DNA sequence: ATTCGCCGTGTCCCTCTCGCTCCTATAGGTTAGACTTTAAGTCAATAC
RNA sequence: AGCGA
DNA sequence: GTATTGACTTAAAGTCTAACCTATAGGATACTTACAGAGGGACACGGCGAAT
């Protein structure tokens, strides 16, 4: 019944310190084995997330102006940008770069 | 093995205790409490609208 | 300078007035005696009394002003005394004005009730009068619970008593050791013990306590929907029932206007006998025992 | 000596986020405690 | 009061 | 099944006495001045000098 009520329902990942708009940005959540965030990897440049042990939070938006707030505006897919130049984010980096 | 173990971390709420002065939820893992969505969260959020 | 000590600026204050001796202060008692009774004859001769002779008038208002002048250059004289007293016990209490007023107002009560044909010092019952006075106030305003003089005493005792005993044994005694040693009962020490707690401060460092303050007593959050749901519940089930079992039942057990009657007053209502209406209830609570109408109750427990 | 223009010194509000582990005497109010009364709840039998 | 990012 | 009467016990008051806290007053030798025991920017309250 949890997947049920989980589809189609999306979650905030807060990452403190959030040093500017992509901090937090909304995504469908799955279910996991385990007792770990796993987070997609083109996020970490906007979150400055390494993964040497930090944490992040997950919220829940409750009403429907809520639930569409973040379903059109701070979706993952729909914040790939900089804010500041212009510049993609989700751009691959490090290992993927490599590869 | 370092002592960051994920079970001494995962936390969650729905509904817990309340703090008393102020009726906010409470905070830490010792009690349920939530996050503090601090102020630069806010600052996040009033950038997304 | 700085000068904002309202201490140090009262002390300056009183430092004005000279002190005073025996014969001088026989004369203001016997002078402001005078004056109340002045009060008290022209009180009465103002009532129904005597017009009072112009110059008589004049000279015994004259001795009235001049007996409260005397009372007030008395009280002005000992405030040295009061501060001097009071200093002792400052360190478990007020501030030290509140016990200099208090003081003060031991000493209008034994200027008020002072005799003089005793011939003696004034010192010592204004010295009584004030001490009385600042301890009964000092009780009444110790702590922001308010503990009575008698248990404050026997407090007060306890805990030099425990004090002593630790000076002289060394270590703290026992509960049993002090009811013994104050002809009391354990239980009572214990008592005196509690009644002793003094509140913490929700005001701290640590940051402050009231930040881990849960709220027990507070919304469930879970058991007001739960108790809303009951009650659709026990309407849906009593529904199920006859009609006039159900009323029957909803004014034994006060579910329509949460007043419980009883039943003599179901049975007036209803037109019946209190028997009667005792086999209805008998009879219909068989019926809600009856699994099927407690299958979707049971798990409200 | 006052005016106006400079300096000079003294007193005060503010600085990233998120998590975890002393005595006496009177008089009155309160409650408490037990005895007594009464409406109340029950049980047994019963007639329709 | 101590600690992690 | 539904509505009754006559014991038979029971909880809820009602009351009487009471007993035990609790608030208040007084204490009559002499008794006479608390204590002390960061830094930075900024503005406002105030040194030093030319002019009338
Ligand atoms: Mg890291």
């Amino acid at each position: 019944v949890l997947e049920e009520v989980i589809a189609e329902h999306p979650v905030l990942l807060n990452r403190a310190p959030t040093l500017h708009r992509l901090g937090i940005q909304a995504f469908e959540p799955m279910l996991v084995e385990g007792k770990a965030i796993q987070l997609h990897p083109l996020v970490c440049e906007a979150f400055n997330a390494d993964f040497d042990g930090d944490q992040m939070a997950v919220h829940l938006p409750l009403s429907a102006e809520a639930q569409a707030e973040a379903r059109i505006l701070m979706l993952s897919s729909n914040n790939i940008l900089s804010p500041a130049s212009g510049r993609p984010l989700a751009m691959p980096r490090l290992d993927m770069v490599t590869g | 093995k370092l002592h960051h173990l994920v079970d001494d971390k995962i936390h969650a709420r729905s509904t817990g205790p309340y703090s008393m002065i102020t009726q906010q939820p409470l905070g830490g893992k010792a009690q349920f409490g939530g996050q503090r969505f601090g102020e630069m969260e806010c600052w996040a959020m009033q950038a997304y609208g | 300078t700085a000068s904002a000590d309202s201490v140090r600026a009262y002390l300056k204050q009183i430092g004005k007035v000279a002190l005073l001796n025996a014969e001088e202060e026989v004369e203001l008692a016997k002078r402001i005696e005078a004056g109340l009774y002045a009060t008290q004859l022209m009180t009465e001769l103002s009532e129904r009394g005597e017009k009072l002779p112009a110059a008589q008038r004049r000279d015994m208002m004259w001795i009235c002003r001049d007996g409260d002048r005397a009372k007030n250059h008395l009280l002005e004289a000992n405030l040295r005394l009061v501060v001097s007293l009071a200093k002792r016990y400052t360190g478990r209490g007020m501030a030290f004005l509140d016990l200099i007023q208090e003081g003060n107002l031991g000493l209008i009560r034994a200027v008020e009730k002072f005799d003089y044909t005793k011939g003696y010092k004034f010192s010592t019952y204004a010295t009584w009068w004030i001490r009385q006075a600042i301890t009964r106030a000092m009780a009444d305003q110790a702590r922001t619970i308010r503990i009575p003089v008698h248990m404050v005493e026997v407090i007060n005792k306890l805990g030099r008593i425990q004090r002593e005993l630790l000076q002289d044994l060394g270590r703290e005694p026992t509960p049993e050791e002090l009811a013994k040693e104050m002809d009391i009962t354990p239980e009572k020490v214990l008592e005196i013990q509690q009644y002793a707690r003094e509140p913490i401060s929700l005001d701290q460092t640590i940051s402050q306590l009231g930040d881990f303050i849960e709220d027990s007593e507070a919304v469930v959050a879970v058991d007001a929907v739960s108790f809303t749901l009951l009650q659709d519940q026990l309407q849906s089930v009593l529904d199920t029932l006859s009609e006039r079992e159900a009323g029957v039942v909803r004014l034994r057990f006060g579910l329509t206007d949460g007043q419980p009657r009883t039943l003599d007053e179901i049975g007036q209502v209803y037109g019946v006998t209190r028997e009667r209406i005792r086999q209805i209830e008998s009879k219909t609570m068989s019926k809600l025992r009856h699994p099927s109408r407690s299958q979707v109750l049971r798990d409200y427990l």
